[PDB]
């Protein structure tokens, strides 16, 4: 299940992935420079943006927890339950389980086959050495050429001052040689159209890196440590992982924020074997340049299955339009 | 030099003892590309004059020194007369070098 | 148990969560930029908006006046009992109790079950380090897409002054409009710890409820019933003066039992096609989620309840569960 | 107690001081428009004037500051650290419990003094006098108004609303039950000039509850009078006792509901069950 | 050139030592970008001038000085010849930048 | 001497404690070329002073020392004369040599 | 006058073993010191790499780098500032970049 998604959303007044500000009364949303043509000579902007650790990082959440349901959720590191981020800490040797047992950090078989989250999204182990390349790869969630160009200025962000209220047992403010715990607590609110491109190479999962494959006799061969009713569950679950990710549950501050979320457009591509990167919606003619990417790809010899939302890709593609994202995700997951 | 009355101001709004931390319009006049930005920035940084005028009085401190209507005739002709990007850019990150210096205000 | 709601509501000549002049005699009301299609591409207005902020904090406000009304309303914070919005701020290490009683901050279970301030809407101690994440999220309340399209401008906001040495005279800015709101509250690990969210005792998922399952029951409902004062005007700032005139216009609710996706929010135009398919696929996809919808058609196909108002929306949701 | 009064009147020679925008049904695409509206903060003044107005001839109608007696009600104003009673006691500005025993406008109407930062929320809260769309649909005046009267903490300190004795939610009065009584007798009955220069009342709707209830829907709306049956219909079957009076509106069948011909038997139905 | 005699308009009812105090107009002066609304802009701000007429004795101090007609005038023409937007809101801007200085309004 | 100050400022984004490690504002500093890239290096070091107050008394260690305006205020005339790159990387690795040096930030 | 071996026994840290920090180019550089512009660039490329061998060194059980004290880069300030002649100049720079191949006891 080598699939690749990429789409245009409108993510409106959203806080996610501010700067952290070091605690102050001031967080801003991190900025990056892009690229644009303008017709008259390439120039560099800077703009909000998400980065891809976030995306990576909820997508974990979501696999998580839609793992967790599944009768072989068992096999879920301690430290995963709660959602940390963390994978491996920079000197421990142990790892600790969902039921409370210890696993080694040698051998990464056995490391896959009894963690769920190290096995799809990779960890790194300093003491041993033992290293996996995640399975899961997202890239940068930037506003799109076409309108971060029609713009023409616009800065988008506005910076709304909320602050805390901070009343004691007889109702007085307070002074600050008193505390009272008041800050401003400033925080700045962007909107605008933007692209995501995340992949997923699931077909490698319960795989371990050392020996990808085996050779019976002379014949290649899957090293499937797990069981093949795991890897399906573990499959599924990564699948079912998309649904609360293009609902609105990206980024941070959602106590405050939750962007006003919806998907303008996708395009989805699953196929078998290796194929092409799907390129970034973040182009205006991104369309056209997937047109070129997956109809002559047929040709080659890849079995290239395509579904689209809202986008046209011409009519001799035969591409199945999707009406929503978790039935999209139905279609991924009915050929397990 | 022209820019010091005027920088004084500037630092007036986002130091201590007055609670004000608009890092936003201090930002957006040092990070300036068009001579529009930058004179709404420098709109945005002037228009918080009342609300400091009156508040200093009652923290107890000496009235904030707003920018002589002098200055900004200067400041106009000036604008005026740079258009390219270089110049202007050095025009704008000059007048928020010391926004964030330490002036002696409500000792 | 999962629910999440959405819809359209008229805000109409009302003062919520003013920006705030301070000194100055300048109230404006907070002001956001927005993306809308137009018809020559994406156009970016500013309009006024109610930052998440303050929704949440007012769900916060009902939670605790249904919740005091619950036989098991000791375990809450003194803070909570004045509507002190705070949870635990930097530099305390101990939390006082409804009853009076001193509340240690070293564990997260402890915390949980002396107290119910901290379960619904999370918390951080820095202190002692311990956090626990909100388990109510709200958005803004943006003007509808629909809405802003054809106002074609006029700053939607007109400003009035008021008078009272002590003799000043300061305006005000008011607005109006159909704006369109959301909220989701993920009530499933209400009375559960976030380090050990399951115990594993027979190698088999059991959720790791701390305290006692009728109190769960009790908390949970008063959670829902706190929407309650949500959708019938106790909402926003200025509500001496102002009081928005408040009226619901559409309104589509889904709830579960086990994790779900997020709504689309009402904000934009066609929002309810695109929640004809994201809840009928769902549905087919094996989820048990019950739909409930308010002057508002999504056609067959979906077993949705056509209701009258939002009170029975409460009622239903509660005795779901 | 809780109070929630919705309805029309039809008013000649506003008094504002003021349009606001507003946006009308017009289903055939929303528009907005600029209607002649008064204040709340007008309405609100004016039931605190009746209410001193009431509360002066209670004979526990002592303890009001001198400021509501000449009816100025400006409340606590910057750089006062202190209050003048009717009588002309001085009063302290350093705690709501102690101003709450001598201060009755202080109390059913909130406060703020800012030298010493002693906040009380009001129990009183007003919405705009805007013409109805059912009005302006016909004229391309009838106006609609809403009331909310949150008189369950009268003389309740927001400090420490409860105390705790032996682990029981109890109401911490820090003045005289009695006393208490008549100050929520005399807020209710300053609703009297509050529906009484020419305008008269045509329909109006008010519910009353001991516990927690939603705001009533706005009169300002056409379809209000379904839209508030609903509520109420609906709101009884979840546990709470609603006591519903109208105006010369009948809200069904199937519903249990004082039919009053008069604002003043409407305040005495009101009072007669506290 | 016709450009401080507004400013001087335009403080004069944002100053102290008055009592209409209108942050409606000199704020929608800046926020302008046709020529519509921009001239309902200064329109409705000149028509506060006759208040101002009639508090001026109140304090005894100099009636505010109004701006000539011909300045009045000299804005048709001035505003009528520009098309592109970013010269039309550098006006609108400096309009209300020049509004927050630290004169004198009337002794 | 009007580089010790600004060089004192300078070693406290890089240090031990004061957990705020920015070397981009350094490397901009030392590598600037032209007058704008020194101008806008310093005032992207200077942006973050605020954020050095707050955590000397988060971590106990005495507060930052802060630049005065005055050297501030010379070295932006000491900037504008320089027409050669050659004079302006010395002073550009003058201000940024004291930036990885042994001081006694928090004793 | 005695900061030179000083803010050596710092240079050396970037040619001996125990660090795996082989920069030979900020100490070729200093070394090709033509003029006083660019020996301040390359000496300042040298206290660039301070962080890392500071923070480098307790990981493998090894004293924290002698980073030379303040008063030594106002030493070398003055130095180079009364310096326009390259004749002295080379040696200096040569002064400095010798002692960065020495045989110190940075690890016992």
């Amino acid at each position: 299940m080598y699939v690749r998604i990429s789409g245009r959303i409108r993510l409106n007044a959203h806080s996610l992935n501010a700067q952290g500000g070091g605690g102050t009364n001031y967080i801003e949303i991190t900025k990056t420079k892009v690229t644009v043509r303008t017709e008259n000579g390439w120039t560099v902007v800077e703009v909000p943006a998400i980065t891809g650790n976030m995306l990576k990082h909820w997508h974990f959440v979501g696999f998580v927890d839609y793992f967790k349901t599944t009768p072989y959720g068992v096999n879920l590191t301690e430290r995963a339950l709660r959602y940390n981020g963390t994978r491996f800490g920079q000197g421990e040797t142990t790892a600790t389980k969902a039921n409370g047992a210890t696993v080694q950090l040698n051998d990464e078989a056995t490391i896959i086959k009894e963690l769920a989250d190290a096995d799809v999204h990779g960890f790194l182990a300093p003491k041993t050495g033992r290293r996996r390349v995640s399975l899961v790869k997202a890239s940068f969630i930037l506003p799109t050429e076409d309108f971060i160009k029609e713009v023409e200025g616009e800065r988008l962000i506005t910076a709304i001052k909320h602050n805390r209220v901070d009343v004691d047992e007889k109702g007085a403010i307070g002074s600050s040689k008193e505390g009272t715990a008041q800050m401003l607590f400033s925080r700045e609110y962007a909107t605008g159209l933007y692209g995501f491109s995340i992949v997923l190479d699931l077909g490698l999962v319960g795989i371990p890196q050392g020996l990808p494959v085996k050779f019976e006799e002379n014949q290649p061969r899957p090293n499937i440590v797990i069981d093949p009713n795991e890897r399906k569950a573990r499959i599924e679950s990564a699948l079912k992982a998309l649904i609360p990710m293009l609902s609105g549950y990206i980024g941070a501050n959602l106590a405050r924020s939750f962007p006003v979320f919806k998907v303008e457009e996708l395009v989805a591509i699953a196929s078998e074997g290796p194929i092409p990167a799907l390129v970034h919606g973040f182009y205006e003619d991104y369309i056209e340049a997937n047109r070129s990417i997956i109809k002559n790809a047929r040709a080659l010899g890849f079995n290239i299955e395509v579904f689209t939302y809202n986008v046209d890709l011409g009519e001799d593609i035969e591409a199945t339009k999707v009406s929503s994202v978790e039935e999209l995700v139905a279609n991924l997951v009915k050929m397990v | 030099g022209w820019i010091r009355n005027i920088g004084r101001y500037l630092s007036y709004l986002v130091d201590d003892t007055f609670e004000e931390y608009a890092y936003d319009v201090v930002d957006g006049i040092a990070k300036a590309r068009t001579q529009e930005e930058l004179l709404e920035g420098v709109y945005k940084a002037l228009r918080l004059a009342p609300k400091l005028k009156k508040k200093a009085e009652s923290k107890g401190c000496p009235p904030p020194r707003i920018p002589s209507p002098e200055d900004i005739e200067a400041l106009e002709e000036k604008v005026e007369q740079l258009s390219n990007p270089k110049d202007l850019r050095k025009l704008a990150v000059s007048l928020a070098l010391w926004a964030f210096a330490s002036w002696n205000n409500c000792p």
